[PDB]
RNA sequence: GGUCAAGAUAGUAAGGGUCCACGGUGGAUGCCCUGGCGCUGGAGCCGAUGAAGGACGCGAUUACCUGCGAAAAGCCCCGACG
RNA sequence: CUCCCAGUGACCGAUAGCGCAUAGUACCGUGAGGGAAAGGUGAAAAGAACCCCGGGAGGGGAGUGAAAGAGAACCUGAAACCGUGGACUUACAAGCAGUCAUGGCACCUUAUGCGUGUUAUGGCGUGCCUAUUGAAGCAUGAGCCGGCGACUUAGACCUGACGU
RNA sequence: UGUGUUUAGGAGUGAAAAGCUAACCGAACCUGGAGAUAGCUAGUUCUCCCCGAAAUGUAUUGAGGUACAGCCUCGGAUGUU
RNA sequence: CGAGAGCUAACUUCCGUAGCCGAGAGGGAAACAACCCAGACCAUCAGCUAAGGUCCCUAAAUGAUCGCUCAGUGGUUAAGGA
RNA sequence: CAGUCCGCGGAGAAGCCAUACCGGAAGGAGUGGUGGAGCCGACUGAAGUGCGGAUGCCGGCAUGAGUAACGAUAAAAGAAG
């Protein structure tokens, strides 16, 4: 049971829910919106903002914390000095979902993932 | 009020069906296709079109084609009013099938149905009631 | 090993099985910025507004 | 000169069906079993023809008693009664009617009694 | 008629059943024949001047069948039809 | 004798009839070799201009036609089997599916009745065949409907009944 | 281990299991004899009328099968046996 | 019923004999080929009975008279005791 | 199926479909509905002549059932067309 556990696997191991979680965050850090299904969406969110606020820091540790899990330089140049400082002033909550309902092939309700 | 025999009913009643169509030969199973066509049936034909179009299946499609058709020849062949067009009559029967060969364990091999849908819808005026 | 059923299913009890197949029309609603009908807790299909427009088309 | 089944068959099973109508589930529309079926139902049937006149004989009875003892005397006692006297030999049926007639069924039950003293 | 008590008693269908009506399926049935079977009776050998059976190929366009063969859906002489 | 030709038939007529209404093809086999389903617009193509919904496919109109209750998935179009609609019904019921009886509802084209459909309750009631001393059997066979499917022919024979 | 090649049906091959011989080898496969034989099993369909048994005796490479009696039926005669 | 074989076992096996079942429906024996009654041409919402029954289920005397058993014997044996 | 009669039929045959009618049964009629081109009745003759069964054959359609699975656990994600 998961009588208190928190996550979820994605239908992957280990270092695919990892690999899954840092590449759509590269992803909607380098462009602002991406649309993905409803489940995935909902696991990106706090991943995601977590790392938003590790690069509120200014400094050379968060850059180098936020470069290990976003490994093409220039979307941790664009979190880092374009869109955390742009954060600044938000207490948390970088981030929202719409869902754009559901997919034809699989019949997933698919979402908006946005900032 | 009647004629003298069949053949001359034939001649001059020529028998139309209105508010009718039917889409044969749709490669579905029937049984996967009545399940939305039994939402649709009794209701107003806007709600048909808007039922249809978020209800999630593949069966959907077919089943929306046709019931344009339907209020297509309930408006231009038939006169009718779209604003008392619903949706009378809806059903679908099973049309031919594709049998084919699919091999299993050990070597034997079975036989498998791909059935089509005969799918069929007949708008009306709500003039009834 | 190898169970299988006994008496062929009767016409009458494998509808009684299939009394629970009936499916759930959506509650569908209406855009309060457009026509057409839109799916509760989700963006108009046909105009694209959550409050603005959200999606592009 | 071939000479292959064809309209036969087909005839006969139709009126196998056509027997039974009220039957449920392959008993109605299956020929085999709508064919079987019949079997018993011949049974049944001659069964129950002659069968019936134990039944309604038992109903006749049994709604003349209750009249019997309703006066204070019962079917036995009763009839016994309208044997004593020699005239009456009408059958239990016509018995029930006049149970359905108190004032002569109660005439009766005077006549009968007045025939075991 | 209002409240309380005791009692009796409908209707509802998720889905079902029997019957009716309208179809879908499927290709039985009748009818037909472009195809067979048998008997009777005819006729009865081909081949080294190349058989039987084939392989390529021939057509404005030709995958199959026919016919035909680099003189190749064919060439010449006679007769018939018109 | 009959590869082949004609004629004929108390011969078949699409599961029949040759395996083939054509094909020794498809298909199966390394091979020798095995080996299928078969069909039907309509008189004549007049084989549906044109319009509508749909990428289609399919369909509705219009026309052609005697018939489109023939439209190329083109004669009829039975049964299993799948559905749509309507009558009567069904959620304290124990049940070889029926049988007779009584009541309730519906209906009236061999039909206002000693009626047809349905139904509630009461009584009654051990599928079928086979093989058996003995079958509801927990003995065999069988998913269901269709259609193929078994006491024949022969002979200068023997024997009996009937008839000429 | 490749290629090419030789050896086969009571025959081949076998460092021997009756193993292999084109995915069922104490005798392959195909075509045929051929509709082998089958005292063994199962199956044998339209209706009504009349009558109605046997599971006994003896014989048998016989005992779950046959022959002859015994019992059934149809007709003729006899004529109360 | 009468024997053998057996253990005076067997829904045992083998003979004699009668009846039923096989080939037999109908009422009784809760149920039940064999037991007890009784051999179904057909139809009736008619009558007397057989076996078996008459408190309710469940048709039909909570019948009558002299007792018997107070054990639920009735509704599962014996040697033996009281 | 055949011979011979009697006939019927595009104002419509067989076939198919309902049906409360009729004979003692196998069965056969009446009326209605499809169908669209052959066919009933009587007498006789010949048969490949009557199906529920054969783990029968050819065929179609059910039940299991929207069930098991979708053929290596070398994952995939965003944009844009
Ligand atoms: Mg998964
Ligand atoms: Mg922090
Ligand atoms: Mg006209
Ligand atoms: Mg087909
Ligand atoms: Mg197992
Ligand atoms: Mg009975
Ligand atoms: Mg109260
Ligand atoms: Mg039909
Ligand atoms: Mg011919
Ligand atoms: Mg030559
Ligand atoms: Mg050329
Ligand atoms: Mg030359
Ligand atoms: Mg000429
Ligand atoms: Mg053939
Ligand atoms: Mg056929
Ligand atoms: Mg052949
Ligand atoms: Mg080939
Ligand atoms: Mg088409
Ligand atoms: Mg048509
Ligand atoms: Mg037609
Ligand atoms: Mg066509
Ligand atoms: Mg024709
Ligand atoms: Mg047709
Ligand atoms: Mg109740
Ligand atoms: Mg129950
Ligand atoms: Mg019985
Ligand atoms: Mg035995
Ligand atoms: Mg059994
Ligand atoms: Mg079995
Ligand atoms: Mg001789
Ligand atoms: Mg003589
Ligand atoms: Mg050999
Ligand atoms: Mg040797
Ligand atoms: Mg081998
Ligand atoms: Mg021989
Ligand atoms: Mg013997
Ligand atoms: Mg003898
Ligand atoms: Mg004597
Ligand atoms: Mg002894
Ligand atoms: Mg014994
Ligand atoms: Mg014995
Ligand atoms: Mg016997
Ligand atoms: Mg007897
Ligand atoms: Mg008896
Ligand atoms: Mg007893
Ligand atoms: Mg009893
Ligand atoms: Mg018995
Ligand atoms: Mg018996
Ligand atoms: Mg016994
Ligand atoms: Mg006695
Ligand atoms: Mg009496
Ligand atoms: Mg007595
Ligand atoms: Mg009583
Ligand atoms: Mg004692
Ligand atoms: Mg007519
Ligand atoms: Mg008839
Ligand atoms: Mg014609
Ligand atoms: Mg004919
Ligand atoms: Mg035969
Ligand atoms: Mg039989
Ligand atoms: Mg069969
Ligand atoms: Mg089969
Ligand atoms: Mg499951
Ligand atoms: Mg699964
Ligand atoms: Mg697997
Ligand atoms: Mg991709
Ligand atoms: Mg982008």
């Amino acid at each position: 049971m998961r009588h208190g556990k928190a996550g979820r696997k994605l239908n992957r191991n280990s270092s695919a829910r990892v690999a899954l979680a840092r590449a759509q965050a590269t992803a909607l850090l380098r462009e602002g919106r991406i649309q993905t299904t409803l489940t995935k969406a909902k696991e990106l969110r706090p991943f995601v903002e977590q790392l938003i606020t590790t690069a509120k820091g200014g400094d050379l540790h968060s850059r180098r914390l936020v470069a290990q899990d976003i490994h093409d330089k220039d979307v941790v140049r664009k979190v880092m000095d374009e869109v955390a400082p742009k954060y600044a002033e938000r207490p948390g909550g970088y981030t929202r979902i719409l869902r754009v309902g559901t997919r034809r092939g699989d019949g997933v309700t698919m979402a908006l993932i946005e900032l | 009020q009647t004629f003298r025999n069949k053949k001359q009913r034939k001649q001059q009643v020529k028998l139309r069906k209105p508010g009718f169509a039917v889409a044969k030969y749709v490669r579905m199973s029937p049984r996967k296709v009545r399940l939305v066509v039994d939402v649709i049936r009794g209701k107003s034909v806007q709600d048909a079109e808007d039922l249809l179009r978020f209800i999630p299946r593949s069966a959907s499609e077919p089943v929306a084609k046709v019931l344009n058709s339907a209020k297509a020849n309930a408006l231009h062949n038939d006169e009718m009013l779209e604003d008392r067009l619903f949706v009378k009559e809806a059903y679908v029967d099973a049309g031919p099938t594709l049998k084919r060969l699919i091999p299993r364990a050990r070597g034997s091999a079975n036989i498998i149905k791909k059935r089509t849908s005969h799918i069929t819808i007949i708008v009306a005026e709500k003039g009834n009631k | 090993k190898h169970p299988v059923p006994k008496k062929k299913t009767s016409k009458s009890k494998r509808d009684m099985r299939r009394s629970h197949h009936a499916l759930t029309a959506p509650n569908l609603t209406e855009c309060p910025q457009c026509h057409g009908k839109k799916l509760s807790h989700h963006i108009c299909p046909n105009c694209g507004y959550y409050d603005g427009r959200q999606v592009l088309a | 000169p071939r000479a292959k089944t064809g309209i036969v068959r087909r005839r006969r099973h139709k009126k196998v069906l056509k027997r039974a109508k009220g039957f449920w589930g392959s008993r109605s529309k299956q020929y085999r079993n709508a064919f079987q079926t019949l079997l018993n139902a011949a049974t049944y049937e001659y069964r129950d023809r002659r069968n019936k006149k134990r039944d309604f004989r038992r109903l006749w009875i049994q709604r003349i008693n209750a009249g019997a003892r309703l006066h204070g005397m019962n079917y036995s006692t009763f009839i016994n009664g309208l044997k004593r006297a020699n005239i009456d030999l009408n059958r239990k049926v016509l018995a029930d009617i006049a149970a359905r007639e108190p004032e002569a069924f109660k005439a009766l039950v005077d006549a009968s009694r007045n025939a075991r003293q």
